[PDB]
């Protein structure tokens, strides 16, 4: 399964979570930004690696980073 | 392998997978590894290998045959 | 009327009930084939499949091989027969390795029920899972299937060679 | 022209070099 | 007819224009599917039923393309390797294993017999290509019976194979323009997009535009 | 002579001799099977009669265009293969006949999809039956005319032996 | 679907054919293998170097043997400017009679040698097909040493 | 032109963007960096340029070949 | 057995038998489990 | 006509699940609709909702989530996606805590959070042979 990391540059704009096609990211409470929220990656087993999450990231060099790793039938997007 | 990239070969492979799974007399035989398209880096490597091998073979054939057939 | 409907009333399967997948002709024709004919042991299925396959395999090798003859030649027939037999050997090798790497069962249609009843808390894929309940889906079943395919292929190739010689000589 | 004995013993020595190769191959592990 | 440059240029130009326009028609069919296709307005109609079994269509077209390519091109390669090996009697030639286009020759015979039999008010065949006399103007041949042999069989099947592969690429683009097993929401990405990402093993060129790109390549090959 | 398919306008439920008024359902199913098989075979026979008369590309020409004469000119080893193919087809039909829900002439298994048949389906089945009946009459006439006169269909018509 | 990429558990868990493809292409990237240390890395590289030198010596021995057995080295010595060196003989069942006749050189179809080994070995003082055989024997012995 | 097409068909956008980065560094060093930031052609546009050049080169090669051959003879 | 029979003895042997056994072994190895 | 009365009025497509979603895992999405709206399947073509309980099965989580995202355009929000293993092993997936992941809910802990920016990542040469 791929690896997804969140960095404290998160501004809690939720654009990553609402762009994930496989429900990998979610918004959790935080105290490091104005919005009081930070993205989390608790379901990386469903991560497919499409990187839509970091295409919607407005922070300078990203706050969500996807590191491709071992492959799985879920991560390979295999309907068969 | 260089011009056509992945994604176009994954959907075709999915169609082939459906065809194999939904045909009699061949359902008895099933793969152990799920057939998938070659990865992007693997596809680049395979296209480069074909390009290089063809390049080397065609030029070796040309140089050798031309020298032999022209200079006796 | 509509002649295409979802397969077995399941609109989510990747399949359809067309006049070809689920027609009475298709049902009977596939149920008379050796692979699905009822009352056949796996050895019998393999033997029939091998006989038919060697019988029609000797044809292209003898007719279009490297040693053809517009007239009848014993050398051409021998070449075609040997090529067909070696191709059957290659196919039998493929069958053997496929069965070796695919199944780990010696008696099916039971282990599934045993693990659906007496629990299967083990490494799985042998107790649990198990795709298919046919006798062809076992280590023993596939081994006998390959043996039958190989023997029947030899016999059918020889029979087809004899028939070809008779047709070319007496006609 | 080399003899049958010359080619035969070269083949035998080549076999010995083959057994040494698999021993190195197996020692470099599966 | 005796201005050979004009005939060659006209044929090649018009065939090129035709191939380009066909690829464009496929492209705009894909564009319609992505943009202007309404699922609600097309419940259980022909368009809906085609999308519902797109797999079967594409898989069988794939098999046909492989069959045609294997056969046509491998017969070409078999001829090449038999000639390279000094086995001239093993080729797919007229003086060898012969593949006579009997169906086309039958049609040619039917046309050259049409005047007076099926077209009784005709004085001459529609074209001398089907048969007849050699028509020459100023010692230059205008038209003449175009004989069809094993060489025309192979090249005609090459044409069929290339056309089938181009149709495969374009039809796969049109049918899988809205969704697939890879990207179930490909219509939300539009007609023209590079990919969905390096995930799923790699989702390059999944668009429908990237299919009009590959189909353009294959149309170039075929034409 | 029932609610069976095949009743057309000129003679609805055409059983003047009352063959069906006394038969049970099994005998009527047998009658429908025989009628449909005869109709299909006769349609094939009529089409073959005509086409053979004005086109016989196979067997390098030869095989005289008059039917009932080419019947004794086929290599007789091609007759055996046609016979065996028909036999295998009818063996498959026999196997079909034991499938659940089988209908007399239905070898496609349309009963799987067609529950609560429409008027279009009944009309098409009646069309097939009527075309088969017309072809049965036509092929009987063809064979009888060729036997008594010796000329084929388009040959007798062309000369004017009517 | 397991145990092929013994050096990588991440690949061995791949349910697709990508595992086989990546197993080939990552076999020599020892630094990326599972349960990897520097000592094992250098030792494996050392052994691979030995096997590689053995392969090189076996290749040279094969060239020497095939020139000695199926070549025309001795004939080429007496007329180096007219005799074309022969690399090795050809036995291909797919040949027609025409191909056999065209490739026929002396006693059997053979390939001309374009590696220049004839001139190199002649320069360093080889005059007999038994000198080449000695070199092949010695090089196979050296390959055995390296293995 | 046909061979030129293969640069766009075989390569990718990231390499050209990173090369444009160094070219832009040189321009900034000489105070001549344009206000309109130079970016490598998008992936889709790279493919479009590649296919257009490929078609133009191949069709033009066949065009010249056919015309010269059939005009000479 | 002359030396000129060695090509006909070895070329089929190597170029056909060795592929068959090598394919068998490689397929068995890469299709193993744990 | 169909196995269950709550299935959407879909005519079946050769784009549904395969042998994989019989021995590895299958995904089911359930939702309740006020109207029998006509919607597009993530796999094939157009299906008709039921004016009530609707249940659909798919081979991938992404297919179910694409269907759910389409449902939001119909003002449908109560859709829930489950994962079913080879036996009836049902696991609720998408509304994991009953609140959509885009809305912050108490009781969620950060997973995969690094307390630094990208520039703070360690050098790869210091991550050799571990
Ligand atoms: C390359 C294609 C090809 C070629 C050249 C042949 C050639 C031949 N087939 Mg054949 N066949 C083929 C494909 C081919 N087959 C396929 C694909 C099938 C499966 C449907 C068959 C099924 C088949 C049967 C069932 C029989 C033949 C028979 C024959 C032989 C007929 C002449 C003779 O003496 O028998 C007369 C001849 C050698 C006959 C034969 O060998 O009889 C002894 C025979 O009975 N073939
Ligand atoms: C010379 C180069 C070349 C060749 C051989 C092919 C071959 C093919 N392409 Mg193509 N393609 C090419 C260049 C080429 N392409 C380029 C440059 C592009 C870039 C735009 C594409 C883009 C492209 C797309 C987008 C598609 C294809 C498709 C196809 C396949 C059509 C089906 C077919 O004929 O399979 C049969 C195979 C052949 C004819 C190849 C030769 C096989 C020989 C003659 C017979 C078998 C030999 C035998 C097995 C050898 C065994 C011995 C060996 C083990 C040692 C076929 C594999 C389509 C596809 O997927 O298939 C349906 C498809 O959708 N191609
Ligand atoms: C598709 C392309 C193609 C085709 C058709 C052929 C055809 C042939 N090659 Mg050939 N060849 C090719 C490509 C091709 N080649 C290429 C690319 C190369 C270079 C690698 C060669 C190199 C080559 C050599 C070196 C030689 C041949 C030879 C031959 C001949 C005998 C082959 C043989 O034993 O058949 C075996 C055939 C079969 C086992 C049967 C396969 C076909 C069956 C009939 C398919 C049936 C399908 C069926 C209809 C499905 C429906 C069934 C129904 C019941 C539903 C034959 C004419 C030999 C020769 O000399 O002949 C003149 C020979 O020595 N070939
Ligand atoms: C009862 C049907 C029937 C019978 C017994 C014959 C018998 C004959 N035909 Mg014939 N034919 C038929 C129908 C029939 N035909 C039809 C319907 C057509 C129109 C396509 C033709 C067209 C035709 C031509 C063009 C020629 C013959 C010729 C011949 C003679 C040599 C056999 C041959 O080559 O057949 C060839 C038959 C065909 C090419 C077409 C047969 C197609 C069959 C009937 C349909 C499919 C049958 C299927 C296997 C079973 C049905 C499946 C399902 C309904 C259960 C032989 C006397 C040859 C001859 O010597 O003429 C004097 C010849 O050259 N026939
Ligand atoms: C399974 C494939 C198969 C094969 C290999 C053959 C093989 C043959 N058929 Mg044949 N046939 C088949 C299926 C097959 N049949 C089927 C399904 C039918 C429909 C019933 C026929 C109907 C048929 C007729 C009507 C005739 C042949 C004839 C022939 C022979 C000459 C063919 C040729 O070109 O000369 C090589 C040859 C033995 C001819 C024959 O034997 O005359 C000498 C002939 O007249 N066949
Ligand atoms: C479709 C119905 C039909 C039609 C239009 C014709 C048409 C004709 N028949 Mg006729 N015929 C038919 C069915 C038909 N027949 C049947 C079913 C039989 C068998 C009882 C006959 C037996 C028959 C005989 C015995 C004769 C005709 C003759 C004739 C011709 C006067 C004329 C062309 C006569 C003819 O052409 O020969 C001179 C003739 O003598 N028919
Ligand atoms: C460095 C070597 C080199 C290279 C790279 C090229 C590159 C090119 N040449 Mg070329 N050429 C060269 C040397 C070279 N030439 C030399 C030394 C000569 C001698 C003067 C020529 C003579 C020449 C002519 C006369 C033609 C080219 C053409 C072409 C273009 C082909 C484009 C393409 O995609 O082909 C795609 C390839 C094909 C569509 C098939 C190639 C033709 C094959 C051999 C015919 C076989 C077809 C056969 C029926 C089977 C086909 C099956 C399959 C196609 C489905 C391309 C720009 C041609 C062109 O404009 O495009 C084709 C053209 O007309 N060149
Ligand atoms: C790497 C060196 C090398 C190479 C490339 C070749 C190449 C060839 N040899 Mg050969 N040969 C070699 C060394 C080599 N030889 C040596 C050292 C000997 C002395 C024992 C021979 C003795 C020999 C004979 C007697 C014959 C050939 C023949 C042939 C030809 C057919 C292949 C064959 O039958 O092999 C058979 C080869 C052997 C039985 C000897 C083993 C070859 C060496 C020792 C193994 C090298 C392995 C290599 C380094 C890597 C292996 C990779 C593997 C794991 C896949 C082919 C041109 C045949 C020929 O001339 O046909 C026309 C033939 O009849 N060879
Ligand atoms: C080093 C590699 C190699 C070698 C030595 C051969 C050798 C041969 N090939 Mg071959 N081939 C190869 C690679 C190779 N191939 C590859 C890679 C391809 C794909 C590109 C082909 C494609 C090819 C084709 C398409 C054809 C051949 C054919 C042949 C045969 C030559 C024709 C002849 O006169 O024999 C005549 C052959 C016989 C008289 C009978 C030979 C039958 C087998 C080979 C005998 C094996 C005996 C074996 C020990 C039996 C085991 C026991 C068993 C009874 C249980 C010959 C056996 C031709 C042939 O004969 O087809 C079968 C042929 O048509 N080859
Ligand atoms: C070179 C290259 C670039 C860089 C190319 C650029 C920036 C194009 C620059 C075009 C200049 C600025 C204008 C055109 C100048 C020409 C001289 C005008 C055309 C000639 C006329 C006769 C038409 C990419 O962006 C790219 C993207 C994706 C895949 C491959 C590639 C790729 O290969
Ligand atoms: S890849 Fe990016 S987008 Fe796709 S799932 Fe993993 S995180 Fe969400
Ligand atoms: S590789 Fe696939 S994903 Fe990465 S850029 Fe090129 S297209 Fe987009």
């Amino acid at each position: 399964s791929h690896t997804v990391k969140i960095y404290d540059t998160c501004i809690g704009c939720t654009q990553c979570v609402r762009a994930c096609p496989t429900d990998v990211l979610e918004m959790v409470p935080w105290d490091g930004c104005k919005a009081g929220q930070i993205a989390s990656a608790p379901r990386t087993e469903d991560c497919v690696g499409c990187k839509r999450c970091e295409t919607a990231c407005p922070t300078d060099f990203l706050s969500v980073r996807v590191y491709l790793g071992g492959e799985t039938t879920r991560s390979l997007g295999l309907a068969y | 392998f260089l011009i056509s990239w992945r994604g176009y070969w994954q959907e075709l492979i999915e169609t082939i997978v459906w065809a194999h799974e939904r045909t009699p007399l061949a359902n008895l035989v099933r793969w152990k590894d799920k057939p998938v398209a070659l990865s992007i880096v693997q596809a680049r490597l395979v296209g480069l290998a074909h390009f290089t091998i063809g390049y080397v073979l065609t030029y070796a054939a040309f140089v050798i045959a031309s020298t032999i057939g022209k200079l006796g | 009327v509509s002649f295409i409907k979802p397969y077995r009333q399941d609109p989510f399967v990747g399949h359809l009930a067309t006049p070809i997948t689920t027609s009475a002709f298709t049902r009977a024709y596939l149920k008379v084939l050796p692979a699905y004919r009822p009352g056949l042991t796996p050895l019998s299925r393999g033997a029939e499949i091998g006989f038919t396959h060697g019988y029609f395999l000797i044809g292209p090798f003898y007719t279009y091989g490297p040693l053809r003859s517009v007239e009848f030649s014993l050398t051409s027939l021998a070449a075609g027969l040997l090529a067909a037999i070696t191709l059957l050997l290659i196919l039998t090798v493929g069958l053997s390795i496929y069965g070796q790497v695919t199944y780990d069962v010696y008696d099916n249609a039971l282990i599934v029920k045993l693990v659906r009843q007496m629990v299967g808390s083990e490494r799985t894929q042998d107790l649990p899972q198990i795709k298919g309940t046919s006798e062809l889906d076992t280590v023993l079943g596939w081994q006998k299937f390959s043996e039958g395919f190989f023997s029947g292929g030899l016999i059918g190739s020889i029979v087809a060679a004899v028939g070809i010689a008779l047709y070319s000589t007496y006609l | 022209m080399i003899y049958d004995s010359q080619v035969y013993i070269a083949l035998v020595i080549a076999v010995v070099a083959s057994v040494l190769a698999i021993r190195l191959g197996a020692t470099l592990y599966n | 007819a005796i201005d050979y440059p004009t005939q060659l240029s006209l044929f090649t130009h018009h065939v090129w224009i035709g191939g380009f326009c066909i690829v464009g028609g496929a492209a705009h069919g894909a564009i319609f599917f992505v943009r202007d296709y309404n699922a609600a307005n097309n419940y259980n109609n022909l368009i809906d039923r085609v999308i519902r079994h797109r797999d079967a269509i594409i898989s069988h077209l794939n098999w046909v393309c492989i069959f045609l390519g294997c056969h046509s091109f491998g017969l070409y390669v078999h001829n090449d390797t038999m000639r390279a090996l000094g086995r001239s009697q093993d080729l797919f030639s007229d003086n060898a294993i012969a593949l006579k286009p009997i169906f086309a020759q039958f049609i040619q015979n039917l046309h050259t017999l049409a005047p007076g039999s099926t077209a009784p008010n005709a004085l001459t065949t529609v074209s001398y290509a089907f048969g007849g006399d050699v028509i020459s103007v100023g010692s230059k041949i205008a038209m003449m019976p175009i004989s069809l042999g094993t060489a025309d069989f192979l090249v005609h099947h090459i044409h069929a194979f290339t056309i089938h592969v181009t149709v495969l690429i374009l039809l796969k683009g049109v049918l899988y323009s809205r969704n697939s097993r890879l990207i179930p929401d490909k219509a939300n990405l539009g007609f023209r997009f590079p990919c969905d990402g390096p995930g799923r093993g790699g989702t390059c060129q999944v668009s429908a535009w990237d299919h009009v790109f590959l189909g353009l390549f294959w149309m170039y090959n075929s034409i | 002579l029932d609610g069976m398919i095949g009743s057309s306008a000129p003679f609805k439920n055409f059983d003047p001799l009352g063959f069906a008024a006394k038969a049970d359902q099994k005998t009527l199913n047998k009658y429908r099977e025989s009628e449909l098989k005869h109709g299909r075979v006769a349609m094939l026979a009529v089409l073959g009669w005509i086409v053979q008369e004005f086109w016989h590309p196979l067997y390098d020409g030869k095989l005289s265009s008059n039917p009932l004469k080419a019947l004794t000119e086929v290599p007789l080893i091609g007759w055996a293969q046609i016979f065996v193919a028909i036999n295998v087809i009818e063996y498959l039909q026999n196997k079909i006949k034991e499938l659940p829900g089988y209908r007399p002439g239905d070898y496609l298994g349309t009963w799987e999809w067609v529950e609560q048949s429409d008027e279009g389906w009944d009309s098409y089945q009646t069309k097939e039956l009527n075309n088969g009946r017309l072809a049965m009459v036509a092929i009987a006439g063809l064979i009888v005319q060729d036997l008594i006169t010796g000329q084929a269909a388009l040959e007798q018509i062309t000369a004017g032996n009517t | 679907v397991y145990k092929f990429p013994k050096f990588s558990k991440a690949l061995a868990e791949d349910p697709s054919t990508r595992r086989i493809w990546y197993g080939i292409a990552t076999a020599h990237d020892f630094e990326s293998h599972d349960a990897m240390t520097e000592s094992k890395l250098y030792q494996k590289i050392f052994a691979s170097h030995f096997g590689h030198i053995a392969i090189i010596f076996l290749w040279t021995a094969g060239n020497l043997f095939h020139v000695a057995w199926q070549g025309n080295f001795e004939a080429w010595i007496l007329n180096p400017l007219k005799v074309r060196p022969i690399a090795h003989a050809i036995w291909d069942p797919h040949f027609g009679q025409a191909a056999y006749k065209a490739f026929l050189k002396t006693s059997s179809p053979a390939n001309l040698a374009l590696s220049g080994v004839y001139e190199w070995w002649y320069t360093i003082g080889m005059r007999t097909n038994n000198d080449l055989y000695q070199g092949s024997f010695f090089l196979i012995l050296l390959s055995s040493l390296l293995l | 032109i046909w061979a030129f097409s293969l640069m766009f068909l075989f390569s990718g956008r990231g390499y050209w963007q990173e090369l444009i980065e160094s070219i832009v560094w040189a321009h900034n060093k000489l105070k001549v960096a344009p206000s309109i930031q130079p970016r490598a052609l998008s992936i889709t546009q790279g493919r479009a340029v590649g296919v257009a050049h490929y078609l133009l080169g191949g069709i033009g090669t066949t065009w010249a070949f056919f015309l010269a051959r059939i005009i000479s003879v | 057995m002359s030396l000129d029979l060695l090509p006909s003895f070895f070329v089929p042997l190597v170029g056909l038998v060795l592929p068959l056994f090598s394919i068998i072994g490689l397929f068995l190895y890469i299709e193993k489990e744990n | 006509k169909l196995k269950q009365s709550d299935f959407p009025k879909f005519e079946g497509s050769t784009g549904g699940w395969l042998s994989a979603a019989k021995n590895e895992e299958k995904y089911v999405i359930i939702w309740t609709s006020k109207d029998a709206s006509l919607f597009e399947m993530p796999t094939g073509g157009t299906a008709k909702m039921n004016a009530g309980n609707n249940v659909a099965y798919f081979a991938r989580k992404e297919q179910c989530l694409a269907l759910g995202s389409q449902l939001r355009g119909f003002k449908i929000t109560n859709y829930k996606i489950f994962r079913i293993y080879p036996p009836l092993d049902i696991t609720l997936l998408h509304p994991f805590d009953g609140v959509f992941p885009e809305k912050v809910n108490q009781g969620r802990s950060p997973v995969g959070k690094r307390d630094a920016s990208i520039g703070g990542n360690p050098n790869p040469a210091s991550l050799k042979f571990q």
